[PDB]
């Protein structure tokens, strides 16, 4: 059952410009629009994971920017609560190769969480007990030099989840530029959330390894723009720095 | 006046008046299951409310009438009698049983027992609640204890979250290890509903809706007969639920799939997407413009 | 020049205001309230748009 | 009895569109009050039609 | 009758384990406020009437 045989290391990052979402499914097309909700605030910093074949609980601070870039296909889900005990419930968003389930119930969580695939994956690394829980959910495949971005949120009992695809060529860290993030679903989960961690796959164990990044939203304001098309292609923070105040200011 | 000077006035300008009126409604047939949530045999507790999403269906709002004793709704940014001519992305279905002085709480705002440590409602709740009497069922002989709610908790809720842990609360320094008294109480207390309480005091059943306004495809409504599609010609239009009069032109936008809408400088909608026939379509308003009128005196 | 075509803007830009009302369109006031509370809603816009 | 809501201006449904409509501008008092003893009777009530 | 009340801690909340009485009617305050403002003086009067 719950064994530990993953190590972690951690090193830092800046942002530059990631993490901008559609705020509304409404089309507009050359507008400049202002917005205030909770983003990613510009040149943060953010914590670069290495998991090598221990690993503590991160926490869960008003959303968390998630990206990675691994195409081995090893990172397949993530865990969000406030106890990740059986006193409590849980979200155990998970994915394979064919569809995604998400639920919510009174997981009694191991240490490391993992799955174990063999020659057919199993689940028995996770939990051990699975009752008094009603919320069961399944929809197509999330996951698919590629760098895959999330944002999740939770406010008024709704769980939001964006996503976004960039094909991008091999770098030492994040790229430059631009690229908006969709929608995809909005649960009403209605629970507590205050830490998450993540899930990873191992084959029987054999070596492996991952890398993701990690970064936390913040309420700011923001000043997006539309092209003639309705993309959005450049944004302005408007808490950045004096010169972003008056832009903001003069819209 | 009786008498016109020589000069050039302007009077009233022209409108051009539209022609017929259009319908456009999605396919749906099936119906709402209303009566498995009214009619229902057992009913939660107010720590554990049920939750029941509704979706791809009919809803008649005149029916339910004619499934419980209760006087009117209380709507809060809606109106009972236009529940039709609506179309909603979900509707939900709250339900649980309180005492009567304690339904005046189930409202934005109000603070206390419930909606602090029970259930929280939202400050901008879009829906409304159904209340009635249940003294001759929920209140048998000699109290009840099957319903439960939360006496004391450390915080309070937020709007729509649930709590439904059991333990044990502390109220001195000291470390409870298990219910020892003094310090330490089990925090959901039942009442008991004999059949003899005050009116105040007597059980009530309680049925909340909650409705999201259109950002995703429409999904519940009423019964609408759709007509056909007319372009080109100043008419009146209805599409799932929002009004308008101008001209409907093919469209070249490039809308999204997660996107219905479109909207102009002033917030006001431009662009549409028929619910049968995923296409765009653009909304102009037809011709108008001022009329002026030259003329010597009357004299 | 500018000055006329930033009134004119300003002007236009001004219609999506509420001004305390619920909405900022006519239309879905009148189809989700019942006259009573549609009037007190409405006035409010025509108030401000005066 | 849950019926009495629909005598007022601008109430839609089946008593004020099919039986009695109000004015949207009517002025007076409208009072209404339960009559169950005298009203009510075993087997049922067959003379009131709507 | 008319009692004066002063130098004592008002909880409001408990008046509902009293008497079964639906809600307040309240007019410059609101019911939930209550245990929250601090006041000079209070008088509770009392009658049974129809
Ligand atoms: C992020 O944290 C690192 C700590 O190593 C620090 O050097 C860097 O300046 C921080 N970035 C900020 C505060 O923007
Ligand atoms: C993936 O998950 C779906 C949904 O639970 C399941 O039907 C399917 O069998 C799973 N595939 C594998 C290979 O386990
Ligand atoms: C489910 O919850 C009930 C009370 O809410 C509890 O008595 C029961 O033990 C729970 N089921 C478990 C822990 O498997
Ligand atoms: C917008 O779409 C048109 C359609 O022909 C295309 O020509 C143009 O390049 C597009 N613009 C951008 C910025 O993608
Ligand atoms: C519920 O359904 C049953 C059987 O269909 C019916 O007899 C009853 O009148 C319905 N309503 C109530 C309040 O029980
Ligand atoms: C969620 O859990 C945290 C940590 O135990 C607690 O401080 C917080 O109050 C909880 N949320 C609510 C709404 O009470
Ligand atoms: C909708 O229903 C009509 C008949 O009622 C049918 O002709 C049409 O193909 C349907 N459209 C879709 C998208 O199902
Ligand atoms: C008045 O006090 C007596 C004695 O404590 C108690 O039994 C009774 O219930 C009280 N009356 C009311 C209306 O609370």
């Amino acid at each position: 059952q719950c064994v530990n045989l993953i190590t972690r290391t951690q090193s830092y990052t800046n942002s530059f410009t990631r993490g901008v979402y559609y705020p509304d499914k409404v089309f507009r097309s050359s507008v400049l629009h202002s917005t205030q909700d909770l983003f990613l605030p510009f040149f943060s910093n953010v914590t670069w994971f290495h998991a090598i074949h221990d690993n503590p609980v991160l926490p869960f601070n008003d959303g968390v920017y998630f990206a990675s870039t691994e195409k081995s296909n090893i990172i397949r889900g993530w865990i969000f609560g406030t106890t990740l005990d059986s006193k409590t419930q849980s979200l155990l968003i998970v994915n394979n190769a064919t569809n995604v389930v998400i639920k919510v119930c009174e997981f009694q969580f191991c240490n490391d969480p993992f799955l174990d695939v063999y020659y057919m994956e199993s689940e028995l690394r996770v939990y051990s007990s699975a009752n008094n829980c009603t919320f069961e959910y399944v929809s197509q495949p999330f996951l698919m030099k590629n760098l895959r971005e999330f944002v999740f949120k939770n406010i008024d009992g709704y769980f939001k989840i964006y996503s976004k695809h960039t094909p991008v060529n091999l770098g030492r860290d994040l790229p430059q530029g631009f690229s908006a993030l969709e929608p995809l679903v909005d649960l009403p989960i209605g629970i507590n959330i205050t830490r998450f961690q993540t899930l990873l796959a191992l084959h029987r164990w054999t070596a492996g390894a991952a890398a993701y990044y990690v970064g936390y939203l913040q309420p700011r304001t923001f000043l997006l723009k539309y092209n003639e098309n309705g993309t959005i292609t450049d944004a302005v923070d408007c808490a950045l720095d004096p010169l972003s105040e008056t832009k903001c200011t003069l819209k | 006046s009786f008498t016109v000077e020589k000069g050039i006035y302007q009077t009233s300008n022209f409108r051009v008046q539209p022609t017929e009126s259009i319908v456009r409604f999605p396919n749906i047939t099936n119906l709402c299951p209303f009566h498995e949530v009214f009619n229902a045999t057992r009913f939660a507790s107010v720590y554990a409310w049920n939750r029941k999403r509704i979706s791809n269906c009919v809803a008649d709002y005149s029916v339910l009438y004619n499934f419980a004793p209760f006087f009117a709704f209380k709507c809060y940014g809606v109106s009972p009698t236009k529940l039709n001519d609506l179309c909603f992305t979900n509707v939900y279905a709250d339900s649980f049983v309180i005492r009567g002085n304690e339904v005046s709480q189930i409202a934005p705002g109000q603070t206390g027992n419930i909606a602090d440590y029970n259930y929280k409602l939202p400050d901008d709740f879009t829906g409304c609640v159904i209340a009635w009497n249940s003294n001759k069922l929920d209140s048998k002989v000699s109290g009840n204890y099957n319903y439960l709610y939360r006496l004391f908790r450390k915080s309070k809720l937020k709007p729509f979250e649930r709590d439904i842990s059991t333990e044990i609360y502390q109220a001195g320094n000291k470390p409870c290890n298990g219910v020892a008294g003094f310090n330490c109480y089990f925090p959901l207390q039942s009442y008991g509903f004999r059949p003899t309480y005050g009116v105040g005091h007597q059980p009530y059943r309680v049925v909340v809706l909650s409705f999201e306004l259109l950002h995703a495809p429409a999904t519940v409504c009423g019964p609408k007969k759709s007509t056909n599609l007319v372009k080109n010609k100043c008419v009146n239009f209805n599409f799932n639920g929002l009004t308008g009069t101008g001209v409907l032109t093919e469209s070249n936008k490039k809308f999204l799939p997660f996107q219905q809408f479109g909207r102009d400088i002033a917030d006001t909608t431009d662009a549409v997407r028929d619910p049968q026939t995923l296409e765009i379509l653009d909304i102009t308003p037809c011709s108008f413009g001022g009329v002026s009128v030259i003329t010597p005196g009357t004299n | 020049v500018n000055h006329n075509a930033q009134a004119l803007n300003t002007l236009v830009k001004q219609l999506s205001s509420k001004f305390g009302a619920i909405s900022s369109v006519l239309n879905d006031i009148f189809s989700r309230l019942d006259p009573p509370e549609a009037e007190v809603q409405i006035d409010r816009l025509i108030t401000g748009r005066l």
